RNA sequence: AAUUUGUUACAAUACACAUUUUUUGGCACCCAAAAUAGGACGGGAAGAGACUUUUAAAGUGAGACGUCGCGACCCUCGCAGGAGUCGUUCUUGACUUUUUGGUCGCUUGAUGUUUCUCUCUUCCCGUUC
């Protein structure tokens, strides 16, 4: 599908993620699959109840990612044509 | 789910007959005999309507204290008062039990 | 060295329990049958949390345990 | 089998989707998914009052329904009309179907 | 279908929180297609760093469902 | 088409001085940009418009228009924006 | 307001103005772009608009003015686990 | 023309207004210069379509009243328009500016309509009416504003709010 | 043996036998036989129903079914019973069905 | 490389003890002796008692589910 | 002296899948508050009680994350998502460089989470009988 291949286009960029446990972690996308689990390096990450910390390589399971964050300039990418 | 001929035996009557006096429950089976018919659906809707209810296993009509039977019995005429009036056009206020009876009897 | 499947196939019309997740409720009965899933059917079964319960069908995702 | 099939005669009828929330959604049904998700189109949707001396309902269905953008300011009770709902599958609970179609012949 | 790729982070230590409460600490071993992530030397972290820590066994495995977010602190 | 803005009050913040530029220049007509890409603030504002004629009437008009303290000094842009 | 047409499905709307419910009580307003198999959908400029306790509390049955606390995240892709129904908002450009 | 139902949905919906919300209307063939001379009747044609802005700038509108409730609307450009009073009950909730430069509202007319608010609007622009000229129309558009962020691009001063609130008290 | 071996009909025959001949067999032989079922959900409401069909999903299509939920705030309990004469049922929210006498 | 099954594996045939975590719904945690696995680590445990969260009571030899599956530890 | 028919390829829709990564559910629960025959309800302002702080005098339940904002004894020049290069012909593709706000007070911005414990009087403005 579109969803998860825009998330491969999006490797190497900064990107933002909404756990579903929610947390928010903020940083750059190194790693991703088709099973939407992504790995972030250099991440800040900000606690369900605010408290933020930072660190630098992180690996998350897709089936709690909520939402993901990816830098506008994807959406005119050729896969939308 | 019978594919050879055989004969079987089973009781139209069941519970009603059972609690309620012979004359009065073949009149309240040929109630239900119109009924079903104007009952397209609607009687797996009205005889089901009370869950509580269930068949035995004997048996074939719903097990019942017979209250909602005399319930269902008036509500399945009034669809038999209807879709016999409905045809020759008729006011239900217009229905006397001359032509009640008319409806189930004719 | 048991495995879950042909322990399902022993326990068949032994008098087993069932722990369900939520209430801590276990239904004691005679097993049936069970299903790939491990769904599972009960005969003359009992609900514990006290009744006595002629038949029984009990969903895959409910069970908790299985014991004997 | 897929009794989901069945659903798929259902179209262009009154329903109730009966949803987990206990959100329910009265509508017109129009074509369902293989997945059971549900698309309807004129739908007047609420959440039902536990009464039981003004117990709280439930606080997630209620911010969900004035988020839909059709609950409208001067509703008493609480309830929104909108129309084009798209439902998932896995949200439905209960389907409330109309009292006059015949299953036999929908059943085959 | 596919592998998760944890292959950089094996033989490290690793923190890892299971479920919404808890944080899990200890060197990976292995790991399969579910994510189940099986590590030694396990330790449970709390908010009394030497004092609430408890370890658990010499071999733990963890289910991939129960799995959130899994950080290595090492290289 | 563009207008470009100078000498303005640089204390006001960003988007509030956006909003503001938006309302003065919706009399003359319709404003396609609200505030300028780069933002440097200080005056250096790009009040974009549909029409030509729109922002020559601004500039007519609005050239030494108080906003906020000090007199705004209007000018036609050099090159042309990148919306239009 | 808007009316969509009566047979519309997933597919034959694209670059709508969508309104998106998740299973905590969030929106996520926007354009839809691509979605998939199990409906993860991809939305441009889009909005979480939120629900306030206290805003909750007043939406509980007696003009009503909710302050929904909404920020703003362009480009993101949802998780079908998470979308529970989706409303048309607005027709496209 | 008379602000009829035809001409609203006439009007171009497309270009939405990129500062905030979306779908910036103006209604007939253009509501710059669209000449509606009577009040803006017919607003239920668009039935709070979408800070929602309307633009009805260089428009004959006399009062600045008739809508229907419309929840999305954040911004009124009204500019060019011979507005007199604009009292209502509608529009009450919604709205978080208001653009009134160039019209004919009194400085006692604009007092009066409002009839006072312990919340309202946010932005407010009277420039160019004959109020502002008025002695103390400041202080009094202040006091009758009642909460305000705006008056006329510069704030009311913070200073010069709590004075206001002391004379309104 | 696993699913994927098999072929297209030997599906439609192991179907046919875990419906036959399995636990799903307590609501098949209820489906036959006219007998009224209750149903547990998760919701924790159960029903009173007449199961006109049913499901590998376990979704099943009830009519004349009777819903039965009660609710209790700091220990004050009110019970409350809801009829409806046609009810698709869903069947990821059942837990336990039980055949009547 | 140590897969988690294979490890799991060692706990059938090395006959080591095993506590075993559920989910936090529940409040109970399983211990016993690991004997036989399948494909969804659903596992049969024999001589396992429940602990709520050391009084708890022996279960027996019981088949446990995959799917409230926390923790497996020695 | 463009239409229709046949064949080939690509794209989209429906014929699939209940076992930890999306659609056959870890599900549900805090609890409690209006009845009459001038009266209620909401918002704003003032006073007092009880709370806090200092050694009688001062404001309104308390303690913790962020969120964008009101001041500034500071910095700061001032007009260019786009920019350059090459191919190609009157504006297109391929390959490289990478966002104002950088900060501090708030002599109570303004405002949401999360734990614990237990309001009356007066005026002004709207709604309802």
């Amino acid at each position: 599908g579109i969803p998860v291949k825009l998330l491969n286009e999006a490797q190497g960029h900064i990107v933002s993620l909404e756990l579903t446990t929610g947390a928010t972690y903020r940083g750059k996308l190194v790693e991703s699959e088709d099973s939407m689990n992504v790995q972030l390096r250099d991440v800040i990450a900000t606690e369900p109840q605010g408290a933020v910390t930072h660190m630098d390589q992180i690996f998350v399971r897709g089936s709690q990612i909520k939402f993901i964050v990816v830098p506008d300039l994807l959406k005119n990418a050729p896969l939308f044509k | 789910k019978a594919t050879e001929p055989q004969m079987v035996l089973f009781n139209i009557y069941d519970d009603w007959l059972d609690r309620i006096s012979s004359y009065t429950a073949f009149s309240r089976l040929t109630l239900l005999l119109r009924a079903l018919k104007t009952n397209e659906e609607s009687a797996k809707m009205i005889l089901l309507s009370d869950p509580t209810i269930t068949i035995k296993s004997y048996h074939l009509w719903p097990s019942f204290t017979d209250e909602q039977w005399i319930t269902i019995e008036s509500q399945m005429r009034d669809l038999i008062l209807t879709e016999y009036g409905r045809k020759y056009n008729v006011n239900i206020s217009a229905l006397t039990q001359t032509e009640i009876k008319d409806i189930i009897l004719g | 060295p048991v495995n879950p499947k042909p322990f399902l196939k022993g326990l068949v019309n032994h008098r087993v329990g069932v722990k369900l997740k939520f209430n801590s409720t276990e239904y004691r009965g005679t097993l049936v049958s069970t299903d790939n899933y491990f769904n599972l059917q009960l005969n003359e079964a009992e609900e514990f949390v006290h009744g006595t319960l002629g038949e029984i069908f009990i969903r895959c995702n409910n069970v908790l345990y299985i014991r004997e | 089998m897929k009794l989901v099939n069945f659903l798929k005669k259902l179209r262009n009828e009154q329903v109730t989707i009966e949803l987990k929330n206990g959100t329910t959604v009265w509508g017109t049904l129009q074509s369902v998914s293989p997945q059971m998700n549900a698309i309807l189109t004129d739908v007047k949707l609420t959440l039902p009052q536990p009464r039981l001396n003004k117990l709280n309902s439930n606080g997630i269905a209620m911010a969900s329904l004035y988020l839909t953008g059709g609950q409208q300011p001067t509703a008493s009770d609480n309830i929104a009309s909108l129309q084009y709902i798209n439902i998932r599958g896995n949200t439905i609970r209960q389907i409330i179907l109309p009292d006059s179609l015949n299953l036999d012949s929908l059943l085959v | 279908v596919s592998t998760p790729e944890l292959k950089k982070y094996m033989d490290k230590k690793i923190l890892l929180n299971i479920n919404g409460s808890r944080k899990v600490a200890g060197i990976l071993r292995g790991y399969d297609i579910f994510l189940n992530v099986v590590l030694d030397d396990a330790m449970e972290i709390n908010g009394e760093d030497p004092a609430n820590n408890h370890q658990l066994g010499l071999q733990t495995v963890i289910r991939g469902n129960s799995i959130i977010s899994l950080e290595a602190l090492d290289a | 088409n563009t207008l470009y803005v100078s000498q303005l009050n640089e204390k006001i913040n960003m988007q509030r001085l956006r909003v503001n530029l938006f309302l003065l220049f919706a009399t003359f007509g319709e404003v396609l940009k609200v505030s300028m890409n780069f933002k440097k603030q200080r005056g250096q504002a790009f009040i974009t418009m549909r029409t030509i004629d729109q922002a020559s009437l601004a500039q007519i008009s609005l050239n030494g228009e108080r906003f906020f303290g000090k007199p705004l000094k209007v000018e036609f842009s050099k090159s042309e924006t990148k919306t239009l | 307001k808007i009316q969509v047409a009566h047979s519309s499905r997933l597919a034959n709307l694209i670059d709508y103005k969508l309104r998106v419910l998740t299973q905590d009580g969030r929106v996520y307003i926007g354009q839809l772009m691509a979605f998939d198999k199990h409906m993860n959908l991809v939305l441009n400029e889009c909005i979480e608009e939120r629900v306030p306790k206290t805003q909750l509390d007043k939406l509980r049955p007696r003009t009503l003015n909710i302050k929904v606390e909404k920020r703003v995240l362009g480009l993101t892709i949802l998780r079908g686990e998470q979308i529970l129904s989706t409303v048309v908002e607005d027709k496209p450009l | 023309m008379k602000f009829t139902p035809s001409i609203v949905i006439d009007a171009p919906q497309y270009y939405v207004d990129h500062f905030n919300g979306k779908y910036n209307v103006d209604k007939c063939v253009i509501l710059r210069d669209l000449q509606l001379e009577t009040d803006s009747e017919s607003m239920p044609s668009s039935l709070k379509h979408l800070t929602h802005i309307l633009d009805l700038t260089n428009n004959d509108l006399i009062m600045i009243p008739d809508l229907s409730r419309r929840d999305d609307i954040h911004t009124l450009l009204l500019g060019r328009n011979n507005i007199v009073e604009v009292d209502g009950r509608l529009l009450p909730m919604n709205v978080q500016n208001l653009t009134l430069s160039n019209n004919s509202i009194r400085r006692f007319e604009d007092l009066q309509r409002l009839r006072r608010a312990p919340r309202t609007l946010k932005n407010l622009t009277l420039i160019g009416n004959q109020v502002c000229h008025l002695a103390n129309y400041r202080e009094h558009v202040l006091r009758l504003v009642p909460h305000l962020e705006t008056l006329d691009f510069q704030n009311v001063t913070a200073e010069e709010r709590k004075s206001a609130m002391s004379f309104p008290r | 043996r696993p699913k994927h071996e098999l072929s297209r009909a030997e599906l439609e025959e192991l179907e046919e036998f875990e419906f036959k001949h399995g636990p799903m067999s307590l609501i098949n032989d209820a489906m036959v036989t006219r007998t009224p079922v209750i149903i547990s959900l998760r919701n924790n409401h159960k029903i009173i129903a007449r199961v006109k069909a049913f499901d590998r999903h376990c979704n099943m299509v009830l009519e004349n079914v009777k819903e039965l939920w009660t609710e209790k705030k700091g220990k004050n309990v009110i019970n409350r019973e809801r009829f409806i004469s046609k009810l698709f049922l869903r069947g990821d929210s059942v837990i336990v069905v039980l055949k009547t006498p | 490389m140590v897969p988690p099954i294979n490890c799991i594996f060692n706990f059938l045939q090395q006959q080591t003890p095993v506590t075993i975590w559920l989910f936090e719904q529940i409040g109970i945690r399983i211990k016993g002796k690991i004997v036989g696995f399948d494909e969804f680590m659903n596992v049969v445990i024999d001589e396992a008692v429940e602990i709520p969260v050391e009084k708890g009571t022996p279960l027996g030899k019981i088949l446990l589910k995959g799917d409230n599956i926390t923790l497996i530890t020695s």
